């Protein structure tokens, strides 16, 4: 028994129980009832990624229960972590693209009104999925088998660059520009709702995705044989659980904020 | 409406020929196009079919790979490229328009066509080929099919075509369901296997050859055709 | 199924594709309805935008296509057909300031300004225009200035107390028209003083439409 | 002659009319049909889900074959839906996008269109070129067109925003007959089975019966206290149902000239948009603004069925000629068929 | 003045003409409607549920 292991198990169980039904209901409402718009496409893709993550979570729960033991072939050991990485990177890129679109509809509203349609949304979603599948290639390649893991520096560097640094910087810049435009204009209304929502979203994203990348970077700068490396590898489970908690935090913070979507979800029950 | 065909004539065996068809008086992009060939002293035969927007194209099982049909919608034109012509391909081709919806009348207008001289499915079989009839009596042409055309929806897929010497074939019945532009004297009856086309009053303009066609599947097959002399 | 059924299915798919294309082509256009008692600024705004039932005009400004709508010819119960305009983007309500002294020919005891205020209040308090943006236009500035120089403003507003200044009177009228909107949170009023220069009016309309589109896009995403 | 004397005479005539109606009311439909067996609970399922509209649907009318149905939406296009194969037969592009009414000819060759535009468009479906073209345009009305129905391939009656109705001839193209008896905005129109009479309900809380060949009004009804929005003739031809914003349907007889019973409920307080009877007339279907459709018993006035398939206000409703099914269209851009 | 008087006279004449129409008992019309409904009950597919074989909409 280890307190970090129990904490990771509890966090993953809570994330699963709070994400699976909510994400399922949101996806069902957005697909069968909500009209097929661009934001509808974004919500559908995000809920699909979150549902895949939630359905793959029980595999991690069973792995933690077996305590590092995986009495299976190398096929699953190469498949399920690659699928987890694919889903996480797809969700991150979808959030980044949603932030980019919310910034573009304010920066160039006429261009969006004249060109932003469902076809471009589907194209950029396909490109996002392709990029995410390309990102999870070294995961599927370098994983080997009883302990399923690796046996790396450049991989972690490019992961931190493409998944954490650039998306977070882009989201921060987009939200800052949106707040500045809403607070500086001829018809600017005195309000702080959008600023509060942006601050909450940025804080949640940071709290979810900062410790994971921090520990991933520190893994290469710390000897695993030292007690510090042991503590890092132990709290890595808690960090990955907190990162997976973003899969459950994203629906409540993105889809369930629209008044029309809330009304549709309430009428659906 | 008008359908002007061009490109026919004498073609040496083994060559190529592009038959053109210009349509006017209607929406070319709304009607599906069909090619019907007719041999000298013989009956009709389906060649190829194209739909609106080139979304559905079908060819006859005998000319698969040789003929190529295309359509220009902004120009309202139809093109048919024929390569490696044999000594049997000498015939007269006609371009027909057909729209498919509830209450429609496919194969309603037949084009003038053009001549070209070189050098398991459902088949319609008629028992008679020539029936002498005098003015004053009635006409009743019977026909037997090898497969029951009565589909599950309940619609009878039987088309009657009256071709006159020198003129284009005119549609009489598209489904019992009388077509437009023809008198009520013509009528159709029978079961899903056997069919009977009756004429109330035989006039001097009803002479010609009657052909029967089935439309249960894409590959079409015309009958022998009954000729009436007066 | 038979070949005719497949042909009908293909035709239905083509019709659906055409409907989707037409919907995507019409979604880019912004719809602007017009309102106002009498003939205050109907012809003027129509002539500025151009340069028997419902009339509709199309014009492209700064790559934005506008769909003009006018209901000045419908002399019937407005409540029976106003719900059809629930999906409009903007509603331009035009009113003449010089009507502060003029009265309707139907009844001498009622003023035109009071009727315009009542119409504006009824349009703002409509259950179908809870989120529809309204742009207020004031017509005939020079005539209003001349009438103010000739006659005071208190003849129609007994509660008014101030100097006979064009700026002060315009600010008071703007505040009075803005106070009629009970939905200060969801409904925004765009006040503008229309003049002879149609370019400035078209630019202001474009800026207001841009702001409304930005606000709608932010509200749909749950951010605003 | 003085205006006060005319008002007094009109008041005396109204008093005589109401006294005659009270004295002639020897019984009521409730106590007469109380011994018949009840209808029971009725449940219907969504047989067809017609999608493709991108705006709020306003009108829908069935044809003689009970298979094709015309549908009108604010997108500015008419759609000919096929009931069995859920296919689109024709897509007619309209010049005026503010369409609120449509009609299907009994022969299936022509269609009507109208709405906020005073001009009523007539289109042909059996053109030789195979494409739907504008057959003609009818002008002369000052108000928005509310409803229109075909009597034959040459005549068509309709009502506009102004307090009048007009029956036009297709061959002539002018107003063949005019009816200026109503005092309010006419909003509902319903032809009789014999095609010689037709009922029209206006916003002044009144419905009037008018003859096609005669021209003058026969009877007047003032049973409603709100603007009448829907009306439908009874299959027998001796009665007609009316529905207004007071959340109460009322059946008025032509021979009795008096209301029979009121179809209302406690929790139902929203307006009514479309009412019609079945083939037998035992069931009365009514579309309400509460996103539901209520099927009442015409004899027992009890709630026989409830349909909650639509997510928006049901705007149009139509029962087939053979009574096989009933279609409903709401502002959610979806048509739903129940049976 | 003249238009209003003419409209009032027309309304009075219309109401007087409508008052001269004949009337019948309400019970007779109610019984007729009940008999019509009882007769056409067997011919109403909406009132009596038809089987799936005779139902064209039954998938
Ligand atoms: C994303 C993810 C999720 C994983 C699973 C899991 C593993 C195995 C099996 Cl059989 C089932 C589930 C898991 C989830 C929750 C918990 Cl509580 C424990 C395990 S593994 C994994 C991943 O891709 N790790 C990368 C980089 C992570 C390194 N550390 C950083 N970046 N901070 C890598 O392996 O290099």
């Amino acid at each position: 028994n280890e307190p970090p292991v129990i904490l990771s198990m509890v966090i993953l169980s809570l994330t699963f129980l709070l994400g699976l039904p909510g994400n399922g209901l949101v996806l069902w409402v957005a697909g069968l009832k909500m009209q097929r718009t661009v934001n509808t496409i974004w919500f559908l893709h995000l809920t699909l990624a979150d549902l895949l993550c939630c359905l793959s979570l029980p595999f991690s729960l069973a792995h933690l229960a077996l305590q590092g033991q995986w009495p299976y072939g190398r096929f699953l050991c190469k498949l399920i972590p690659s699928i987890i990485v694919l889903n996480m990177f797809a969700s991150v890129f979808l959030l980044t693209a949603i932030s980019l679109d919310r910034c573009l509809v304010v920066f160039k509203p006429i261009w969006c009104q004249n060109h932003r349609n469902v076809g471009m949304a589907c194209s950029i979603c396909g490109c996002i999925w392709v990029v995410a599948f390309v990102m999870c290639i070294p995961v599927f390649v370098y994983r080997e088998i009883n302990r399923c893991g690796y046996k790396l520096v450049a991989i972690t560097i490019t992961r931190l660059v493409v998944g954490f640094l650039l998306p977070s910087v882009i989201m921060i810049a987009c939200y800052s520009f949106i707040v500045f435009r809403m607070q500086r204009g001829r018809f600017a209304k005195s309000q702080s709702k959008t600023f509060r929502v942006a601050v909450v979203v940025v804080a949640v994203f940071l709290v979810c995705w900062t410790p994971y990348h921090i520990f991933g970077v520190l893994s290469l700068l710390t000897d695993p044989e030292t007690p510090l490396g042991k503590t890092l590898m132990s709290w890595d489970h808690v960090c990955i659980a907190l990162a997976s908690a973003n899969s459950c935090f994203n629906p409540f913070l993105y889809a369930l904020l629209g008044k029309d979507f809330r009304k549709k979800a309430r009428q659906s029950i | 409406v008008q359908l002007v065909e061009s490109g026919g004539g004498l073609v040496q065996p083994g060559g190529s020929r592009k038959l053109s068809c210009s349509a006017s008086g209607f929406a070319f992009s709304s009607f599906g196009m069909h090619w019907v060939r007719q041999a000298p002293e013989k009956g009709l035969e389906w060649v190829a079919y194209i739909s609106s927007g080139s979304g559905t194209i079908y060819y006859a099982d005998t000319v698969k790979g040789r003929f190529t049909i295309s359509r220009d919608d902004p120009k309202n034109t139809l093109f048919l490229q024929m390569t490696s012509l044999r000594s049997e391909d000498t015939a007269m081709y006609y371009c027909v328009r057909s729209i498919y919806y509830y209450g429609s009348s496919p194969f309603d207008f037949w084009g003038q066509g053009t001549t070209l001289t070189v050098s398991a499915d459902i088949v319609m079989t008629q028992a008679t080929s020539s029936v002498p009839v005098t003015p004053g009596e009635s006409v009743s042409i019977s026909c037997r099919s090898s497969k029951s055309l009565l589909h599950s929806n309940g619609n009878t897929y039987l088309y009657w075509f009256l071709q006159r010497p020198g003129q284009s074939p005119q549609l009489l019945i598209y489904r019992s369901n009388l077509a437009s532009g023809v008198p009520d004297r013509f009528s159709g009856s029978g079961s899903g296997t056997a069919f009977t086309l009756t004429i109330s009053r035989l006039e001097a303009e009803d002479v010609g050859v009657y052909y029967c066609m089935q439309h249960l599947e894409y590959p079409l097959t015309f009958g022998a055709g009954t000729k009436l002399e007066l | 199924l038979s070949a005719e059924d497949k042909a009908a299915v293909e035709r239905s798919k083509m019709i659906d594709r055409n409907l989707r294309e037409d919907g995507e082509k019409a979604a880019r256009e912004v719809k602007l309805l017009l309102l106002g008692a009498g003939e205050s600024g109907k012809s003027t705004i129509v002539k500025q935008m151009k340069i028997t039932g419902i009339v509709e005009t199309h014009f492209t400004f700064k790559d934005l296509h506008f769909k003009m709508f006018d209901v000045g010819a419908q002399r019937s119960e407005r409540k029976k057909w106003i719900h059809c305009f629930e999906g409009v983007t903007a509603i331009i309500f035009c009113v003449a300031l010089s009507d502060y002294d003029l009265v309707l020919a139907e009844d001498e005891e009622m003023n035109r300004m009071h009727e315009s205020m009542k119409l504006f209040d009824s349009i703002c308090n409509n259950k179908w225009f809870t989120d529809t943006s309204i742009i207020l236009f004031l017509n005939k500035k020079d005539l209003f200035e001349e009438k103010i120089k000739k006659s005071p403003l208190t003849i129609c507003y007994p509660e008014y107390a101030g100097s006979n200044t064009y700026e002060e009177a315009a600010a008071y009228i703007q505040c009075q028209f803005e106070d009629l909107n009970k939905r200060k949170d969801t409904k925004e009023i765009y006040t503008h003083f229309t003049c002879s220069t149609d370019t400035k009016n078209v630019q202001f309309v474009f800026d207001a439409v841009t702001d409304v589109i930005i606000k709608n896009n932010l509200k749909d995403c749950g951010l605003f | 002659s003085e205006l006060d004397q005319l008002r007094q005479e009109a008041e005396q005539l109204k008093n005589q009319i109401r006294d005659a109606r009270k004295a002639c009311a020897d019984a009521t439909l409730s106590q007469i049909t109380n011994n018949i067996d009840p209808v029971g609970r009725i449940q219907m399922r969504t047989r067809r889900t017609l999608r493709g509209h991108l705006a709020k649907i306003y009108a829908m009318h069935w044809g003689t074959d009970s298979r094709l149905l015309v549908s009108a939406s604010q997108d500015g296009k008419l759609i000919i839906w096929d009931s069995y194969t859920t296919n689109k037969v024709h897509a007619i592009p309209l010049r005026s996008s503010w369409v609120m009414t449509c009609a299907y000819a009994p022969s299936g060759n022509y269609v009507a269109c109208g709405g906020l535009d005073n001009i009523c468009s007539i289109y042909n479906l059996k053109t030789r070129e195979g494409n739907v073209r504008v057959s003609r345009e009818l002008a002369g009305h000052t108000g928005y067109l509310s409803c229109c129905r075909f009597l034959d391939d040459n005549q068509i009656v309709t009502s506009s925003g102004d307090t009048t109705c007009a029956l036009w001839d297709i061959e002539t193209g002018q107003q063949t007959t005019t009816f200026t008896g109503h005092t309010g905005d006419v909003m509902s129109l319903s032809l009789a089975p014999d095609t010689r009479l037709f009922v029209s309900g206006a916003c002044d809380a009144s419905a009037k019966l008018w003859d096609v060949r005669e021209g003058m009004c026969r009877q007047t009804f003032t049973g409603h206290e709100s603007d009448i929005n829907a009306i439908c003739f009874f299959p027998n031809g001796n009665a007609f149902a009316t529905g207004s914003d007071d959340a109460t349907c009322r059946l008025f007889d032509l021979r009795a000239d008096q209301e029979l019973m009121t179809y209302s409920h406690d929790n139902i307080i929203c307006g009514i948009t479309s009412v019609s009877f079945s083939k037998s007339g035992r069931l009365l279907l009514a579309g309400y603004d509460d996103f539901n459709c209520n099927v009442w018993d015409a004899l027992k006035a009890d709630r026989a069925g409830v349909l909650a398939g639509h997510d928006n206000r049901v705007s149009c409703l139509g029962v087939t000629d053979d009574g096989m099914a009933v279609a409903t269209g709401s502002w959610d851009s979806f048509l739903k068929i129940w049976n | 003045n003249t238009a209003s008087i003419a409209q009032a006279r027309k309304l009075v004449e219309q109401l007087k003409m409508e008052a001269n129409i004949d009337r019948i008992k309400v019970s007779k019309a109610a019984a007729d409607l009940m008999a019509y409904c009882e007769a056409h009950a067997k011919e109403d597919p909406l009132l009596t549920p038809v089987p799936a074989s005779e139902n064209p909409f039954r998938e």
